């Protein structure tokens, strides 16, 4: 996932 | 969530905790639940994890150190992410989880309102965002429930501050142009309600922002009532 998005590992 | 303050018991009825257990346990994401065995909440909150047993779904619960051994929680039966959900480009990040058990509703357990299909905000004119998670950029999972007051972004707004993304029909902003209130890591997948004649709706699933909190950054979401089609064929067919 993009950094943009909210999960731990984004 | 940054700038919010501590919840109270059965304001937030809806929220669920999305943990997982490998050697250790802790809170990933948020959710909501929509109906007895139903919670929504955001597709990429599956990206990068195990298969589905990892899994303990929290609801009831607004104090995270209140969980023990004991405290009951939910398993998951089955996960549908919505089928043109691409990591990458991040449109339609929205999923649904089916628990293995039906949940009793109480002042503390029930589901949240949905919006009807095409739907429009304004009206929504007293919305709130909820979650565990992080209360600064580089912060920490929250222990008690944060809730924080956040006005709407007209999508025009929202667009002129993401000029490397587009801002579909299909997503909702919302933020202050001073920045201070936002969710945050961690608050993934949980709910935006806005209260609207007395009652509360989903109107928003937390998706996507540029950091926490920053100033001309608003938060964008995952816009509800466009998926109302979708989640009504998708829950009605697996049930
Ligand atoms: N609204 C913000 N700032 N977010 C949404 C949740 C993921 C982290 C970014």
């Amino acid at each position: 996932c993009p950094a943009r998005f909210a999960a731990l590992f984004c | 969530i940054v700038g919010g303050t501590n919840s109270s018991w059965g304001e937030w009825p809806w929220q669920v905790s999305l943990q997982v257990k490998l050697t250790a346990q802790r809170h990933l994401c948020g959710g909501s639940l929509i109906g007895h065995q139903w919670v929504l909440t955001a597709a990429h909150c599956f990206d990068g994890l195990p298969l589905q047993d990892v899994w303990r779904i929290y609801s009831g619960i607004l104090n995270l150190s209140d969980i023990t051994k004991d405290t009951p929680f939910s398993q998951i039966k089955e996960i549908i992410i919505h089928q043109n959900y691409k990591v990458s480009e991040g449109n339609h990040d929205i999923a649904l989880i089916k628990l293995q058990a039906p949940l009793n509703y109480t002042e503390f357990q029930k589901p949240i309102s949905l919006p009807s299909k095409g739907d429009t905000s304004t009206i929504y004119t007293n919305c709130w965002v909820t979650g565990w998670g992080f209360s600064k950029e580089k912060g920490e999972i929250q222990n008690i429930l944060q809730k924080v007051n956040i006005p709407l972004v007209t999508n025009e707004e929202c667009q002129k501050r993401y000029q490397d993304y587009k801002i579909t029909q299909r997503m909702v902003c919302a933020g202050y142009k001073e920045g201070g209130k936002d969710a945050c890591k961690g608050d993934s997948g949980g709910p935006l309600v806005c209260k609207h004649n007395g009652m509360w709706r989903l109107v928003g699933i937390t998706s996507w922002g540029e950091g926490c909190a920053r100033r001309e950054q608003p938060g964008v979401y995952t816009k509800v009532a466009e998926y109302m089609d979708w989640i009504l064929e998708k829950t009605q067919s697996s049930d």
